[PDB]
């Protein structure tokens, strides 16, 4: 939801060169872009899902052996989180921002549906 | 259960029927008290029962019974 | 089943119908019960086959549900 | 509400709920996209 | 079983590459309905050798223009077979007979259930003493080179077929074989 | 074209069918009054009929001599949206259903009262298994490889 | 109460009427008779075979005599397309004047002949009511021969032993070569000598046959090797059958297709066919070993056929002794082959009519196809029933097993669960989806939107039609192409005749097909698979199951195993046959309904009626049954009657017998025993009737007997009502 909210705000502002990528409205951009770019995103997200969870992808398969902190993919290239004191605060901030972004992603999508122009 | 069934019959007569139109023309309007939703092409079941109404013709005689009861309004 | 068949055919053939303004009575089937309900072939043809015409020709009309239920009840 | 939820977990109630939900989303797909003889794509 | 067979190298880690576990389905349920690993390896060698020969046979005639004298000058593998089938029927008949004889002598039918006197792609056939006297590791390395080149030729021929069927499937292909 | 059929966009009998259906619907529409709900319903019927006929015309659909869309299910991808894509969709959904059913049967089969958990479903475990069926093609070709998909000789056999 | 079941003392001691009922139904089960040996079994079967062939020949002689005496064969010769053949005259005292007038044909009331014997006898060269009489005389003589042989081979010095009966190689050599090849050779001789000139106006009878050359060159080309001379100058395209106008001199040709006038196969084509078949079968009859040291020993052939890798177990090692020592295995094989053969006859005698003017005889076409398909279903069910009987009473696991490993037949009982499960899966698959598509079409058409129908073009079957030369589906495949090697190869032999016939809208050769054909073929496949499932399940489960692991100890036919273990109704293998008879009747009904409706639409010209209405069930019910039943039911009305009155009476009779079968099937015993006890008390306690008492105690029919009687009523009513419907509908619709 956070990535998708940022995607809305950037899409209506920046956009890519080309006739396909010329819709400030995210909902209408979902249709104008066509199925080919979207299906590639779907397949890439699937590849990511497979490799990040290392095969065990389902509710019964994941956490079957334990030893898996929920949400812990080990992704930390920039090194933020070495200090354990701020780690808990960062986790809480991520959770709160994620919830707020779920609410906001619903809000933006439904604004685009009831008005049709953009978010602004 | 029987009372619920009777309540359903009376509710259909009140809301999804041409009872008022049938009262003014009993001999030329066919009693109908069930309209069919327009899905999968099933709306053809809504027949020309008369009285500016579309629905399934009713053969349970509720319209005649209600008229015999003196019921003149939905 | 025999009772309701007797009722349906007898009423349609010898009670129900229309009355002309001069008083002439014309029935739904035309009085065929008296002479054709006395044989099993008569029941098969002049009642079952004859009055089943409306059920089999109901497709595309508002009575098509009756044809569908006819087939489903056979099934 | 401990045995009522167990009653709702019985085979008939669960099958009725699942079939009602299934018929519901089928009927609503056929309402919003009616007369679909072939795959939309 | 795959750990002690030629075919895996650094390109796929150090383990035998088998995402679908097709090498271990022979031991599964049924007396035999799925091929043994020996049959799969013989299919490896046969398909790879055929693919290498076919790559040479689409490159040399079609591009370089070299042709057998009394044969049609068709730089197209989708029509050359029929063109030679009509132009020189005797040559194609003899080629088919030679192929049938070679395969019948080197029959691999006991490989389906595992077993047989031969090895995977043994075939004898060492005229110019390339493996006359060599270490076992050297022979294994040469076999691995052959298998990998066969896989590469398989990929190249599949790319040829795909580009002929679906245009633009291999982007660099027409820029790497400028003539048909 | 295929099998002597012709595209429905150029089938005269198809357009005759459309015209006859529309004419019947309009004749039915004539016997009602003004913007009354019956007329609205009949107009919606006419609009839906026209939309359906137009969509069938522009759908790579082959029509016979009766002006009805015929399905080409020999396997060609040209008419792949008629059978092949719905076939894949059903195979996915039905494999999902079968996989979740089998997983639930095998999961509650190792508890103290396996038969009780079949008339009174463990809704938490049922929900856990059901949403895990999206990987049924992968789960099936990961349990067959391990030999956990097929029984061998504990299965019972009759006397002969 | 004694001496009737002479073959069974257990039945003869029954004090009830069950002894009489079971005496009839066990008379031909010779293996179960008292004081029974194998030699007596084979000898009695041999004599019964002789009596049976005598009965067949007497039946054919009766048909010939009644056509010669009361028919109009000679009149039908001069006008085969307008004169309706007469089977036999009618003398029934119950006729009124109206019935006499309606059935009156020429001089006496008579029945039209729907057996197609007129066309068959006309084709083989019969032109006189004295030719038919000669055939009847000869066939009665042959029947006398067979009866004498049957009596003779029960005499002491002429009764064959078991070794002679089980001499497989000798019987195969003789049957194949002698029976098939030599009978085909003699039939080619007759075809040429008599039939070929008779179709060209030259009469070749039992007087001028030693002096009338079948070919002008006269056996010179055959010995000289110039066999092409027999094919030169065939019948032209303007040849009038039975007349010399436009005829030829050839006797063995390839022409393909049909005669331009009779719309039937060329007589020279069929003579060549039978000559080739004769040569092939005579050659194939020398395969097996006899007293001259060369040939095959089939025991060795069967034993040596074990795949080396090993997937059929030990192969066919124990099959020779298994088949030889069992008469039910051989009977099942013969019945299966005969069922396939008569299915072939039905499927080919309508697409490739072999008899002159038979294509235009629509009622006889329908009657022949229906008759042969019903016989085919009966034969197939009998084959499977006798396979089950072999499993119950003749199968020996020790013979079919060598050192633990099982042979090809014994392994069928190891994966029996797999076979039954997959038959069940196929049946459920086909039924679910055929019914789903049919009901989808029903609902969609009923709602007034036929465009939403699911109509699958039978491309696979249309592909086959194009492969044989039909240029209707634009496939350009093998014979639809003039450049394919398949066409260039026969462009000079039989394509011009074959292509001219396959690409013709008036033929039944490769009838054009559509989505309705697809759906009905899937229905036929479902019926075949379900009947096979029932029969195979009964055969494999005959020796036992989980519910009855000792079913072999109770025999092929027993009522049940009791109400214990949850209930064991219809658990015997006989009950599987009994259940599969309904499915066979249903499948044959579907096949015959499809054939008859397709051909009624083809003959009437409204083939668009079938192509549109055959995709949904109400289409069938309204346009086949309800539509074509109108002429039949009006065979007699309160106003009069027609010659179709007998067919309406048979229609009602079939319905009545069907519902009496319903009686015997729904209501079981126990309810009929107490009622019979009440009747017994009433008879015993009434004056003026106490003077009369039964000798056999009246009891209710047994469970198995009741099932058989209900099945017999069901089947007889089914057959009678459908025969009446098809015949009367064809006659009353197509003039
Ligand atoms: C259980 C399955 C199911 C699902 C997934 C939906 C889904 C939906 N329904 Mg719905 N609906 C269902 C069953 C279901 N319905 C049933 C059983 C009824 C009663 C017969 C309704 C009556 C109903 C109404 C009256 C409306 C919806 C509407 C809607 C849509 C917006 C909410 C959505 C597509 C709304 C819609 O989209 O209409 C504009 C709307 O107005 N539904
Ligand atoms: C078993 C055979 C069978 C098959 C293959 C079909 C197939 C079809 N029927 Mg049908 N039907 C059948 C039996 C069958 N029916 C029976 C027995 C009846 C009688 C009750 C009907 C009554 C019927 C009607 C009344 C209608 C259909 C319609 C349809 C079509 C639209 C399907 C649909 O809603 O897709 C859309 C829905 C889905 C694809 C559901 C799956 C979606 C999931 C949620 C995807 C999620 C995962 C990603 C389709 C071609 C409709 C039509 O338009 O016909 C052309 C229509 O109006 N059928
Ligand atoms: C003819 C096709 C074919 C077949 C039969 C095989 C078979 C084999 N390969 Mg192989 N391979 C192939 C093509 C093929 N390969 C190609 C084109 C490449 C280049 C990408 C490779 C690259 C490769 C590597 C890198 C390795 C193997 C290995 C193996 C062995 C174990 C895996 C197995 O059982 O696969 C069975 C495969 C099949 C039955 C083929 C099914 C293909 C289906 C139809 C899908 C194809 C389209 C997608 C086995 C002998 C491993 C090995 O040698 O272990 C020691 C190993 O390490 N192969
Ligand atoms: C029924 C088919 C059949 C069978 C059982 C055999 C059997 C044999 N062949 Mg052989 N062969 C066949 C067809 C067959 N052939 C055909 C069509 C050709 C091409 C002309 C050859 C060419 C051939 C050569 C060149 C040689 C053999 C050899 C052999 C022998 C052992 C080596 C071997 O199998 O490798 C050869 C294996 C094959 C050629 C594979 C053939 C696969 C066939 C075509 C598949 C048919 C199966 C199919 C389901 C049948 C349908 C049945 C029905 C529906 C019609 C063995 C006796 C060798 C020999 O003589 O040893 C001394 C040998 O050198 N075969
Ligand atoms: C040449 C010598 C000869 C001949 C002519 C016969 C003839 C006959 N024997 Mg016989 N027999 C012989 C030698 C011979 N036998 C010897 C040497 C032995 C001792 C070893 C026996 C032992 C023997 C026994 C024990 C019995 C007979 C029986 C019979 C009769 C079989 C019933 C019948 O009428 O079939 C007539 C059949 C035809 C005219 C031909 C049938 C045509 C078929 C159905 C068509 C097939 C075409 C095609 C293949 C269909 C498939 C299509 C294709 C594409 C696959 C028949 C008359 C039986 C009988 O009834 O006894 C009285 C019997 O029980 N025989
Ligand atoms: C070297 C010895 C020899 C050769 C080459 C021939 C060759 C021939 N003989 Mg012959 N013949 C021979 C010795 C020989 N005969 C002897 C020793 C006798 C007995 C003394 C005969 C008696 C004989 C007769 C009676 C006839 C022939 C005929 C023929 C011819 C018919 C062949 C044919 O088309 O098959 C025909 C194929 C079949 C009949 C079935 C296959 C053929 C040219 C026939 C003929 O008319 O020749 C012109 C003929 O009627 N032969
Ligand atoms: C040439 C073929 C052939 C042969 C030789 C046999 C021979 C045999 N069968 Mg068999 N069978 C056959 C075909 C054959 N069958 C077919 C086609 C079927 C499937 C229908 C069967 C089904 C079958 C079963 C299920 C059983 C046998 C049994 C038997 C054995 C005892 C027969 C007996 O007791 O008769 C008894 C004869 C009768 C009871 C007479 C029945 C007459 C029927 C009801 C028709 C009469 C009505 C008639 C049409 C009236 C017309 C009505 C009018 C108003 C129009 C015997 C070895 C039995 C056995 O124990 O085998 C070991 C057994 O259980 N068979
Ligand atoms: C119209 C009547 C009718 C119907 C629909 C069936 C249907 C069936 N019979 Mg059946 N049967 C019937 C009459 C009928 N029978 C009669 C009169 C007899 C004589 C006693 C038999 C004797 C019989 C035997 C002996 C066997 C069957 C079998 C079957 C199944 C075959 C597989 C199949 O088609 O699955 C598809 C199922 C259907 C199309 C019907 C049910 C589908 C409904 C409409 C779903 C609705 C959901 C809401 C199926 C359930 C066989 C079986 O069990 O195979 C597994 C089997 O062994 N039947
Ligand atoms: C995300 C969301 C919807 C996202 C939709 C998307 C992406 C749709 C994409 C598409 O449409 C397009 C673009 C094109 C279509 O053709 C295809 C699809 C692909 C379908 C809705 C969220 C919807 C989110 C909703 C409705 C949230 C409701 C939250 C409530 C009520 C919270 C209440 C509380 O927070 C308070 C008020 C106080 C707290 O203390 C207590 C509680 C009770 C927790
Ligand atoms: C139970 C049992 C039994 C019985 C069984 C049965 C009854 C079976 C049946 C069977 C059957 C009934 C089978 C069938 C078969 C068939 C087939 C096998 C066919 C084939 C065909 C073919 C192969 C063809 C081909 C072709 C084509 C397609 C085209 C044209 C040409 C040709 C020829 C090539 C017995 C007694 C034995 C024993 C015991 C057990
Ligand atoms: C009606 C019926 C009866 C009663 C029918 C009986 C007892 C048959 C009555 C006699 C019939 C009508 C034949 C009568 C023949 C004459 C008496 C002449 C004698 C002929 C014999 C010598 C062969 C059963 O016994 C029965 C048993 C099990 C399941 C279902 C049923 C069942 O449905």
């Amino acid at each position: 939801a956070m990535l998708a909210f940022l995607g809305f705000i950037v899409q209506e502002f920046i956009r890519l060169p080309g006739d396909l990528y010329s819709e400030p409205n995210g909902v209408k951009a979902f249709f104008q872009v066509g199925p080919q770019p979207l299906l590639q995103i779907f397949l890439f997200c699937g590849f990511l899902e497979f490799n990040m969870h290392k095969g065990k992808l389902t509710q019964v398969d994941m956490f079957e052996d334990g030893k898996r902190e929920p949400g812990n993919f080990g992704f930390d290239p920039l090194g933020f989180g070495k200090d354990p004191a701020k780690r808990e605060r960062y986790a809480l901030a991520e959770l709160k921002n994620g919830r707020l972004a779920m609410i906001a992603i619903g809000g933006l999508v439904h604004h685009a549906l009831v008005t049709g122009h953009a978010t602004f | 259960v029987i009372f619920l069934w009777l309540s359903g019959m009376h509710f259909h007569g009140a809301y999804f029927s041409n009872y008022s139109a049938w009262l003014t023309n009993p001999t030329s309007t066919k009693p109908s008290a069930q309209i069919v939703w327009p899905i999968v092409g099933q709306e053809v079941l809504n027949a020309d029962v008369g009285g500016n109404f579309q629905g399934i013709q009713i053969t349970s005689g509720f319209f005649q019974l209600w008229r015999a009861e003196g019921i003149t309004s939905e | 089943s025999i009772v309701i068949f007797h009722f349906s055919w007898k009423m349609q053939s010898d009670v129900w119908g229309t009355v002309s303004p001069t008083g002439a009575v014309s029935h739904i089937t035309g009085g065929n019960f008296a002479q054709s309900s006395i044989t099993i072939n008569g029941w098969l043809r002049d009642f079952l086959w004859s009055q089943a015409a409306q059920v089999v020709q109901s497709y595309g009309s508002s009575l098509s549900a009756y044809g569908l239920i006819f087939l489903g009840a056979h099934f | 509400m401990k045995d009522f939820l167990k009653y709702l977990s019985t085979a008939p109630v669960l099958l009725t709920a699942w079939l009602t939900f299934t018929a519901g989303f089928v009927i609503e797909i056929n309402r919003f996209y009616p007369d679909a003889l072939t795959f939309p794509f | 079983g795959l750990e002690n067979q030629v075919g895996f190298d650094i390109e796929t880690g150090g383990k035998p590459w088998d995402p679908f576990g097709f090498a271990g389905v022979s031991e599964r349920n049924g007396l035999g309905i799925l091929p043994h690993i020996k049959w799969l390896q013989e299919s490896e060698i046969k398909h790879g050798r055929t693919a290498m020969l076919a790559f040479l046979g689409v490159i040399v005639p079609g591009s370089l223009g070299i042709y057998v004298p009394t044969y049609p000058q068709e730089p197209d593998f989708t029509k050359a077979f029929s063109a030679a089938l009509q132009s020189n029927p005797l040559g194609m008949a003899q080629i088919a007979l030679a192929v049938a004889i070679i395969e019948g002598h080197y029959y691999a039918g006991d490989f389906w259930t595992g077993g047989g006197d031969r090895q995977v792609g043994a075939f004898g056939f060492d005229p110019l003493g390339f493996s006359k006297g060599k270490s076992e590791a050297a022979i294994k390395s040469m076999q691995l080179k052959e298998i990998k080149n066969g896989r590469l030729a398989m990929i190249a021929m599949a790319a040829f077929a795909s580009e002929k069927f679906i245009p633009g499937s291999v982007p660099l292909l027409h820029s790497a074989f400028p003539t048909l | 074209d295929i099998g002597g059929l012709n595209p429905c966009k150029d089938s005269e009998v198809f357009q005759k069918r459309l015209a006859k259906t529309v004419k019947k619907l309009e004749n039915r529409l004539k016997k009602y009054e003004e913007g009354t709900p019956p007329q609205i319903a009949i107009q919606q019927q006419i609009t839906q009929t026209k939309q359906r006929f137009t969509r069938y015309a522009d759908s790579n659909l082959l029509c016979g001599n009766d002006g009805l869309p015929h399905l080409i299910t020999d396997g060609r991808w040209s008419h792949g949206s008629e059978f092949l894509l719905p076939s894949i969709l059903f195979l996915y959904i039905s494999g999902w259903i079968g996989w979740v059913g089998r997983k639930y049967i095998r999961t509650v089969g190792q508890t103290s009262n396996p038969t009780e958990k079949e008339i009174i479903i463990d809704v938490p475990l049922a929900i856990s298994i059901m949403t895990s069926g999206f990987l049924w093609p992968f789960a099936a070709w990961q349990e067959f490889l391990s030999g956990d998909l097929i029984a061998s000789d504990e299965t019972i056999t009759t006397s002969p | 109460v004694y001496k009737f079941p002479k073959f069974s003392k257990a039945l003869a001691e029954d004090p009830s009427t069950r002894r009489i009922w079971y005496g009839i139904a066990t008379a031909h089960d010779f293996e179960s008779h008292d004081a029974m040996t194998e030699s007596k079994l084979y000898q009695k079967i041999f004599a019964s075979h002789f009596g049976h062939i005598a009965i067949i020949f007497l039946w054919t002689a009766g048909n010939l005599f009644h056509v010669a005496w009361q028919g109009n064969f000679e009149a039908w010769i001069l006008n085969p397309l307008k004169v309706r053949p007469i089977a036999h005259a009618i003398w029934d005292p119950h006729f009124g004047q109206a019935a006499y007038k309606a059935f009156l044909k020429t001089s006496s009331p008579a029945n039209l002949a729907l057996s197609g014997v007129y066309e068959w006898w006309y084709t083989i060269g019969m032109r006189t009511n004295n030719d038919l009489y000669q055939g009847s005389f000869f066939l009665i003589l042959l029947s006398s021969l067979l009866l004498f042989a049957g009596w003779l081979h029960l005499q002491p010095s002429f009764r064959p032993s078991l070794d002679w009966f089980k001499a497989n190689e000798y019987r195969l050599n003789h049957h194949l070569s002698g029976l098939f090849g030599v009978s085909s050779l003699a039939w080619t001789g007759h075809l040429v000598h008599v039939a070929i000139p008779e179709s060209r106006g030259i009469h070749v009878g039992w007087d001028n046959f030693l002096t009338v050359l079948p070919h002008p060159e006269g056996l010179t080309p055959f010995f000289s090797g110039n066999w092409k001379a027999y094919a030169q100058n065939p019948d032209t395209a303007s040849h009038i059958f039975g007349s010399g106008e436009g005829s030829g001199t050839a006797i063995l040709t390839f022409l393909g297709g049909f005669h331009p006038q009779t719309k039937s196969l060329w007589l020279t084509d069929m003579a060549h066919h039978h000559l080739a078949i004769a040569v092939l079968f005579i050659v194939a009859g020398h395969m097996y070993r006899t007293n001259w040291l060369i040939g095959h020993q089939m025991k060795l052939i069967l034993e040596a056929h074990r795949p080396p890798g090993g997937r059929l177990g030990i192969g066919h090692i124990g099959l020779y002794e298994t088949i030889t020592n069992s008469l039910h295995f051989q009977l099942g094989l013969a019945l299966a082959a005969l069922g396939v053969a008569t299915s072939l006859t039905a499927q080919h005698m309508y697409a490739l009519p072999p008899y002159a003017f038979l294509a235009s005889n629509f009622p006889t076409q329908a009657a022949l196809y229906t008759h042969h398909q019903y016989i085919a279903g009966f034969l197939m069910v009998g084959a499977f029933a006798h396979g089950a009987i072999f499993f119950v009473r003749d199968y020996d696991p020790a013979v079919n097993t060598r050192n633990g490993e099982k042979n090809v037949l014994a392994r069928m009982l190891e994966h029996k669960e797999a076979i039954i499960s997959h038959l069940s899966w196929v049946s459920l698959f086909l039924g679910f989806h055929t019914l789903g598509i049919y009901v989808h079409n029903d609902v969609v058409v009923a709602f007034g939107q036929p465009e939403k129908q699911i109509l699958v073009e039978p491309l696979f079957a249309e592909w086959i039609q194009a492969a044989s030369g039909k240029t209707l589906y634009n496939f350009d495949l093998l014979l639809a192409s003039s450049n394919s090697p398949a066409s260039v190869a026969s462009s000079q032999l039989w394509l011009p005749g074959w292509l001219s016939a396959i690409n013709d809208g008036k033929n039944s050769l490769f009838l054009p097909i559509g989505p309705g054909d697809f759906l009905v073929h899937h229905a036929i496949a479902l019926g075949l698979h379900t009947t096979t499932l029932i029969l195979v399940k009964g055969a494999l489960d005959a020796r036992g199951s989980k519910l009855m692991p000792d079913k072999k100890d109770f025999g092929y036919s027993f009522p049940c195993d009791g109400p214990g273990r949850g209930g064991t109704c219809d658990i015997s293998a006989w009950d599987a046959f009994y259940l599969a008879m309904f499915w066979m009747l249903n499948t044959i009904g579907w096949v015959t309904f499809y054939w008859h409706w397709k051909h009624l639409t083809l003959w009437q010209g409204n083939q668009v009626q079938f192509n549109e209405s055959s995709n949904y069930i109400m289409g069938w019910l309204r346009d086949y049954l309800w539509l074509n039943s109108s002429p039949l039911i009006n065979g007699y009305n309160p106003f009069g009657m027609n010659s179709l009155s007998v067919w309406a009476w048979m229609f009602l009779f079939g319905h009545l017998v069907w519902a009496t079968g319903f009686m015997f099937l729904i209501s079981w015993r126990g309810y009929w025993q107490e009622l019979i006890e009440t009747i017994v008390w009433a008879h015993e306690r009434t004056p003026l009737a106490n003077l009369v008492r039964w000798k056999d105690k009246p009891v209710a029919l047994s469970i198995v007997q009741a099932r058989l009687v209900g099945l017999a009523h069901f089947t007889i009513g089914y057959v009678l009502t459908y025969a009446a419907f098809v015949i009367a509908s064809t006659i009353g619709k197509l003039g």
